[PDB]
């Protein structure tokens, strides 16, 4: 039989020519019932629908599929632990895709599948039920609902067959918990199944650091309660034996460093095995290598083990392979960031043969930088070359703009202002611009903040800032300053700056702290009353050192810091002064294990008048609080205010501008209240110690202390002839200084700080503080 | 936690009746601390009017079935030994698992340690003993058969494993010197027990359902040998019979899967994955009476006594189920932190174990 | 300086049109704790097209600062096309005050 | 003179004595490539002449190179060769 | 967003071509993809298709014109008017390599990632040399000789500050790329300074005499 | 979106200058030439900028 014709009729999917292309027998072709089955299993292969009929009446044959609704939108129930894009990311890789055919059939798979997502993310007991709805012209709407129990609870860790080490350490180590504490109930109890293999790889790194060389875990399973809320999970070990490390030996391609890895390969005789040390070993070939212009080289321990001798011989083999240069460096995703603020920072040259960490600590650059969200490199051999790559780094452009801007109305004060528009990163060409401020109903501020980090691409930032100030003692400044800060070394930086700053001075309490300043600048004014006003304009050379070596993060170890900054008025400043700074930490372990430390510190600092002035009293230096020496309050240990009788106090009595008062005494007030002195000096010994509240799985993350700490301020040229009736500032000699014990926590984001200390020598109105907690330092 | 516990169960409403037999309490004692959260199969034996209990902890204590009194208590830890298992008694031996791989045999007289070796991984399974052979199946699918008066393997057996099992309690059971016994994969398995070689073994469950829940398959019960069939039932497989040498299916039955079925009177009593009690006939299961009251109500095995069904459950209420139709006759009080655990078929006694570690002798 | 703080939501009627919110918040640098509670509303004069986007609310304020604060006020938000804006009016019952806020804050 | 923390700039493709006394008068251009490497820099301007420059400028301040040149006739036999060893400064 | 009534198909797509004449793009987009969703193959299926690819092009939702023009180009390869398809692709990668610098325009962003101006060069090229007959050939010619010089000046900008960092094989290699890829093209000009310098600091006299010499002949 | 500028049509590259061939001076070669050619095929009759008839055709 030949047919002349095929008819069709809906033809809602696919059209007449694409479904007759699609069937395996065409129009005027030589066909059978068989042929005709055949083209209804080309009908399922498309996948709309499978009840049909037809009709062999003539030359031409008549075929039609029964219609329903089968075109499927997508919609979820409540879904908790798993999130939508999860859910909708399984749902269309399992195969439901949106505005897609969909059937009864279909829905129980894709229910089974959901089903076996949950158990797999180990939402156990968990059930999945769907149901679609029709729509006009053949489509549909899918809504599922699950329904999930309490996630499954492990209920032990069961190590079996361990010897020389107990059961719970073993699990100390792991990731999961058997047991939470009430002490941390916000802990973790869900089981994982690709967590397990991470802990069970952590199990074979404890027995390999401890030398069990010849470690198995000859079996590994877990199991689950009837009621499915308790997962057990229990592992079988085999040590076999303790082993000795002997002689390391090297041996292929090695590109005649070899006197570079002996010396890298020592080991002492008879040493324990490690596995850690050796994957270190291995890591320090290839970095050595990498650093010389080797970029894949291979390397490979192939330990040899005498059971019967209980030593390992660590064969490693090295072959260096080639080198490799970089052709081209090339950044994708730079959509903002001029291309030069991305070069400037990376180490590895274009045109140069390939540092594997020249890269790395490029992108660890990149990151520092802070512009970008998500920083990764690539690296492609070019076609045809067997020396030569492209190095390529992918990132993410993070939005660094920011701006705020608010507006207060009140009852008993008027309207208040503040802004703040910065950027970092400004048009993409590198600069941070940041301008802000603040119109109060009793205050305005004001800054205006821009820094270029490369004024020339050695690294040479230049900075500058503007700024305003006033109230309504009565205080206006404003000035400016632009620094210029470059590093010498890794280490040690340097930095330098001009600046200007005016100032006016008006209706200040008189006190003897600073009238014999006035004095000096050639002000006069009365001591009686509360008119006086001082203007004056500084200008200024600023300077500052830094060094760090503390090769640690959170708690410092081992090393040293320092800080110097300075400051001389230029001549032509309506006042005229010099002073100085010294912060220093040393950090000195008292054992090797780095477990004990002594810790040293210190502050300094002087500051004195040029040309027979004197140095203005708001540079004054103050000393107190954990800052600098704790069990004191903030400021406090300075000489104090000694006020002179004034009248009109503060415009009117109001009763309570104690001391010296419009009705007040007739002699010098001799307060608590501190000024600052012009002369400094702190020191502290620290000794760090941990003690029995502790696990070493935390042992790292806490840490306490207890410390001798003592301090001084003073005034260098207070005048004890005239006021020898009252404390004699001028006297270094008044040490004061305190004992007490600290505590310090590490949460991610940042350190915490708890300190109990004594003041057990202090002098006339020191403000004591026993208890004083801070954040970060 | 924001997960809020929410209930997903929807446990059924507890059923009740009058108290017919009104049930009671002839003694209790407590024998320690209790297995509490841990499931395991620790539970109470009895030998010529002595009784012997267990604690997870360690504890070992042996009572008079009468009086309830203690005669000797051994610590059985180091100066804690995760016991399990549970107890098995032949002759003046008290056999006991660990999940530390232990096997401990102590004296009936005084619970002095006769003999102590080590198997293959936890010992999960209760000892089944026969004719001079401990035999214990292991959570690695292990049996291992130990010499009664020794300790020592006799020989050994390995058993597939699942990428996640449910529990590999299993125990096997003796007959006619060949020992049948479960196992985690799903395959009833026949060894012979002089030498352990494989006589035949049966597939009986279904498969691919699932990635793992559906073909989650352990045959954690006992089988059971009567006038040469075996009775074997599996978590997500059928109810089936065979026969003890052929290894062929006589019938299949969906009609329940997981636990404990017991065998008398040419009726078999069963318990399914949601706690239904049901009767079935040994020609070919089919339901006689079901008791669908208590579902998710977690149950225990099953225990014929003096005419009755009775069953514990998560909370503490025995129930007794009438052996003939499916009615209740009496709800014993509410017993501490309920029960987990096997009750004993002790002759005239009964003992059962709360999670609590209670022991309780109930009587009519 | 750190600074932590949680928010929790909970809808009153099922449509969501009406909700109730608290949340808390912990800052060091001194150092201050603030607790606070605010129900929410539907608009008064626009519709469902408008209100996908405008808020208003009623709110309770604790806080205090190591000072003891208490306020109740109503607020309006709103996402403007230059960014997102809050206005609030306040009236506390604890001690000059802050009886009207404007505040627009965006990252460009 | 400056004191300005660089960077090692470090350019071209390295060579030693060890590898530049391989190459000997009339090798082809495949061999003398496997035997120095690609050359990262070539005559562009219509001839085969090669440049295997070695520059290397480490630390503050002091900088070194070792300029190698090869030259081919055509289908790429080396005829001539120099190489200095020192920045002729 | 709300939707018209649709029972006649034709009545939607004349309101949404009505708001797309307007240039209310965001209705026109709404609404076309309304009628795309109620009618995914009826006839207007293509048509449709090519309004909602100007839609989002003048819409600015680029990614999302990049992602139906792929497919309508994958759906029907030999559309006759596929050509304007091609085109489409051309503007919207160009559009993309275009930005705002941070919402602000006019700021010489030519050394910001070159990338889309690569592939809208691919793109239009593809479409000059193989439908040289379409009337949007020379817009596109004039698309490809903006868009060779504006990615000659990021080769430069990177010679450039090669040239500040001191890195003279850089420079010289880069000057290279440029003269191979984009010979005939300022900034190419321009660089070759760079180059002539980079081989004197190198103390390579000769090829510095003949990048002198290039320079003179082609100055200026 | 940042694009609102292009999109819009903003026939600034028809400002572009025109491209110049190098020549070569006596005695050299300059580098063999590569893929990005604009091929010089145009017409006249092709609009360009604004006057483009960008919008889809008429009958697709």
């Amino acid at each position: 039989f030949v047919v002349k014709d095929i008819h069709f009729e809906g033809l809602q999917r696919v059209a007449v020519g694409a479904a007759l292309l699609s069937m395996p027998v065409r129009t005027g072709d030589t066909v059978n019932d068989e042929d005709i089955s055949n083209t209804i299993r080309a009908l399922f292969a498309t996948g709309n629908f499978e009840d049909v009929r037809v009709l062999r009446d003539g030359d031409t044959l008549l075929v039609q599929v029964k219609e329903r609704p089968t075109i499927a939108s997508i919609t979820f129930s409540g879904n908790k632990s798993v999130k939508d894009d999860m859910l909708k990311q399984n749902l269309e890789a399992s195969g439901v895709r949106v505005g897609e055919s969909l059937d009864r059939t279909t829905i129980a798979d894709i229910e089974k599948g959901l089903e076996d997502f949950y158990y797999s993310v180990g939402k156990y007991s968990a059930s999945v039920k769907a149901v679609v709805t029709p729509l006009p012209r053949n489509r549909v709407d899918l809504k599922l609902v699950f329904q999930e129990g309490v996630s499954a609870e492990i209920q032990q860790i069961n190590i079996v067959g361990n010897h020389a080490f107990t059961t719970d350490e073993l699990i100390s180590h792991f990731q999961l918990r058997d047991e939470v504490p009430w002490w941390n109930v916000v802990g973790d109890r869900k089981y994982q199944k690709q967590k397990l293999a991470g802990d069970l790889e952590t199990l074979r790194s404890y027995y390999l650091d401890r030398g069990y060389a010849r470690f198995n875990i000859d079996s590994t399973q877990v199991s689950l309660t009837p009621d499915k809320k308790g997962i057990y999970v229990t592992v079988n070990i085999t040590e076999g034996d303790q082993y000795k490390l002997s002689g390391v030996e090297v041996s292929g391609n090695l590109a005649g460093h070899s006197a570079e890895i002996e010396q890298l390969t020592k080991i002492e005789p008879g040493e324990l095995y490690n596995g850690t040390k050796v994957t270190k070993m291995e890591d320090d070939i290839k970095k050595l290598l990498g650093r010389y212009g080797y970029a894949y080289p291979r390397v490979q321990s192939m330990p040899e083990i005498n059971d019967a001798d209980k030593t390992v011989k660590l064969r490693v083999n090295v072959d260096a392979g080639n080198r490799f240069y970089v052709r081209k460096i090339r950044f994708e995703g730079n959509d903002t960031s001029k291309d030069a603020v991305l070069r400037r920072e990376m180490r590895q040259m274009e045109g140069a043969w390939l540092g594997s960490d020249l890269v790395d600590q490029g992108k660890e650059r990149l990151n520092r930088l802070g512009f970008f969200e998500t920083v990764d490199t690539d690296t492609q051999r070019v076609p045809g070359s067997p020396d030569q790559v492209d190095v390529v780094y992918k990132v993410k452009e993070r939005n660094t703009g920011s701006f705020n801007f608010g507006i207060g109305y009140g009852t008993e004060s008027g309207v208040s202002f503040q802004a703040g528009v910065q950027q970092d990163n400004w048009l993409g060409t590198g600069y941070a611009v940041g301008i802000n401020g603040t119109k109060n109903d009793y205050q305005t501020y004001a800054e205006l903040s821009v820094t270029n980090p490369y004024f020339t691409v050695d690294g040479v930032s230049l900075g500058g800032r503007l700024f305003y100030n006033d109230f309504q003692y009565t205080n206006k400044s404003y000035g400016t300053c632009v620094t210029l800060g470059f590093p010498i070394n890794e280490y040690n930086s340097l930095r330098a700056g001009l600046g200007y700053v005016h100032n006016s001075l008006s209706n200040m309490q008189p006190q003897v702290a600073m009238w014999r300043y006035l004095y000096s600048m050639g002000e006069h004014p009365s001591t009686s009353d509360q008119d006086n006003s001082f203007k004056t304009d500084d200008f200024t050379f600023n300077y500052g050192w830094t060094y760090n070596k503390l090769d640690r993060g959170y708690f410092p170890t081992d090393g040293s810091r320092v800080n110097l900054t300075g400051k001389v008025t230029i001549p032509g400043s309506d006042n005229e002064y010099y002073k100085v700074t010294l912060d220093t930490a040393t950090y000195v372990p008292i054992d090797d294990d780095h477990k004990w430390v002594v810790l040293g510190r210190t502050r300094w600092g002087y500051g004195d008048g040029l040309g027979g002035k004197e140095m203005p009293f708001y540079e004054n230096f103050y000393a107190g609080g954990s800052s600098t020496v704790r069990g004191f309050q903030s400021n406090t240990i300075g000489p104090k205010a000694v006020y002179f009788p004034h009248q009109a106090s503060n415009y009117d009595p109001d009763y309570d501008y104690e001391c010296a008062t419009q009705d007040g005494a007739k002699d010098l007030c001799k307060s608590d209240d501190a000024v600052g002195g012009n002369a400094m000096a702190v020191a502290s010994l620290e000794f760090i110690t941990p003690t029995p509240f502790i696990s070493d799985k935390y042992a790292n993350s806490v840490r306490t202390s207890f410390f001798w700490d003592m301090g001084t301020v003073w005034d260098t040229n207070w005048d004890s002839s005239q006021y020898s009736g009252y404390p004699d500032y001028s006297d270094p000699s008044n040490i004061r200084m305190s004992a007490g014990i600290a505590l310090q926590w590490m949460s991610p984001l940042g350190p915490l700080v708890f300190s109990y200390a004594q003041p057990f020598k202090k002098y006339d109105g020191d403000k004591a503080e026993q208890f004083q907690f801070n954040i970060g330092k | 936690l924001f997960n809020s516990e929410e209930d997903v169960v929807k446990m059924s409403p507890l059923p009740t009746v009058e108290n017919q037999f009104t049930p009671t309490t002839a003694w209790s004692t407590s024998v320690g601390s209790g297995i509490g959260n841990f499931y395991s199969n620790l539970h109470p034996a009895l030998a010529d009017n002595v009784v012997y209990a267990a604690d997870r902890a360690g504890l070992v204590k042996a009572l008079n079935a009468d009086d309830g009194k203690e005669i000797w208590s051994v610590s059985l830890a180091e100066k804690p030994a995760l016991l399990s298992g549970g107890v098995t008694v032949s002759g003046g031996h008290v056999y006991i698992g660990s999940e530390k791989a232990q096997v401990y045999a102590l004296n009936t007289s005084d619970g002095t340690v006769a003999w102590q070796t080590k198997v293959a991984g936890e010992a999960l399974s209760r000892p089944v003993v026969s004719d001079g052979l401990v035999l214990i199946h292991t959570s690695n699918g292990q049996l291992q058969a130990l010499n009664e008066a020794d300790g020592a393997v006799k020989w050994t057996v390995n058993l597939d494993m699942p990428s996640l099992s449910l529990r590999g309690e299993s125990a096997p059971t003796t007959a006619f010197g060949a020992a049948v016994v479960g196992g985690d994969n799903g395959r009833v398995s026949a060894v012979l027990m002089e030498q352990g070689q494989m006589i035949w073994q049966q597939r009986i469950s279904q498969a691919t359902g699932s990635t793992e829940i559906d073909r989650l398959s352990d045959v954690d019960t006992t089988p059971v040998v009567v006038n040469g069939v075996v009775f074997a039932l599996a978590y997500n497989g059928n109810l089936t019979a065979l026969d003890l040498r052929s290894g062929q299916i006589m019938w299949k039955r969906e009609l329940g899967s997981v636990n404990d079925f017991i065998v008398d009177g040419n009726r078999i009593y069963l318990v399914d994955q949601n706690d239904r009690v049901m009767a079935l006939t040994i020609d070919g299961g089919v339901t006689l009476w079901t008791q669908s009251d208590l579902l998710h109500r977690l149950l225990t095995s099953p225990v014929l006594y003096n005419g009755n069904l009775v069953v514990g459950d998560s909370e503490g209420y025995l129930h007794w189920i009438n052996v003939e139709d499916g009615r209740f006759v009496a709800q014993q009080k509410v017993d501490s932190s309920g029960f987990q655990t096997e009750p004993v078929a002790a002759d005239g006694k009964l003992l059962i174990q709360a999670k609590d570690g209670t022991v309780y002798s109930i009587t009519r | 300086k750190v600074t932590l703080d949680t928010a929790t939501y909970v809808p009153i009627d099922d449509d969501h049109k009406w909700v109730v919110l608290g949340r808390t918040r912990w800052g060091y640098g001194n150092a201050m704790a603030v607790a606070s509670l605010e129900f929410i509303t539907p608009t008064p004069f626009i519709s469902d097209k408008y209100a996908n986007s405008v808020r208003t609310s009623f709110f309770w304020d604790m806080g205090t600062v190591w000072n003891i604060r208490m306020s109740a006020g109503i607020a309006l938000q709103w996402m403007s096309p230059l960014g997102p804006l809050v206005f609030s009016y306040a009236q506390p019952f604890k001690k000059k005050a802050e009886q009207f806020q404007f505040n627009i804050g965006k990252t460009w | 003179e400056r004191v300005v923390y660089r960077p090692d700039i470090n350019q071209g493709n390295y060579l030693t004595a060890n590898d530049v006394s391989k190459i000997r008068v009339g090798m082809t251009q495949q061999q003398v490539a496997y035997a120095l490497g690609t050359p990262l820099m070539s005559d562009p301007f219509g001839t085969n002449t090669w440049f295997y420059v070695f520059r290397q400028q480490p630390g503050h301040e002091g900088v070194t190179q070792q300029t190698l040149t090869l030259t081919f006739n055509s289908s790429g036999v080396l005829t001539n060769i120099d190489n200095k060893p020192a920045l002729s400064g | 967003k709300e939707e018209v009534p649709d029972n006649p198909p034709n009545e939607i797509y004349a309101t949404a071509q009505q708001k797309l004449q307007d240039g209310n793009w965001r209705q026109a987009i709404t609404q076309l993809e309304a009628l795309d969703n109620r009618y995914p193959f009826g006839p207007y299926s293509q048509q449709v298709q090519l309004d909602l690819i100007y839609a989002y092009y003048k819409n600015a939702d680029l990614p999302l014109a990049q992602a139906a023009i792929d497919r309508f180009i994958r759906l029907n390869p030999t559309h006759p008017n596929i050509d304007y398809v091609m085109y489409m692709r051309g503007l919207t990668n160009m559009a993309l390599d275009d930005s705002a610098l941070q919402g602000f325009f006019g700021v010489d962003r030519s050394d910001r990632d070159p990338q889309h101006a690569r592939a809208a060069f691919s793109d239009f090229s593809k479409l000059v040399r193989g439908y040289p007959n379409s009337q949007y050939t020379t817009d596109a010619t004039k698309r490809l000789v903006f868009l060779k010089d504006r990615l000659a000046k990021y080769e430069y900008s990177v010679a450039e500050y090669y040239t500040e960092r001191g890195a003279w094989v850089a420079v010289v290699n880069r000057v290279e790329g440029m003269l191979r890829d984009y010979p005939d093209t300022q900034a190419t000009r321009d660089a070759l300074p760079l180059m002539e310098n980079a081989y004197r600091q190198m103390q390579m006299n000769a090829q510095a005499e003949k990048v002198a010499k290039i320079i003179a002949a082609n100055s200026s | 979106s940042r694009y609102k500028r292009q999109v819009s049509g903003d026939e600034a590259y028809l400002e572009a200058a025109p491209l110049a061939e190098l020549h070569a001076p006596a005695g050299m070669i300059l580098p063999v030439t590569s893929g990005d050619y604009a091929i010089p095929v145009t017409n006249g009759s092709g609009a360009v900028g604004k006057a483009l008839d960008i919008r889809p055709p008429a009958q697709p």
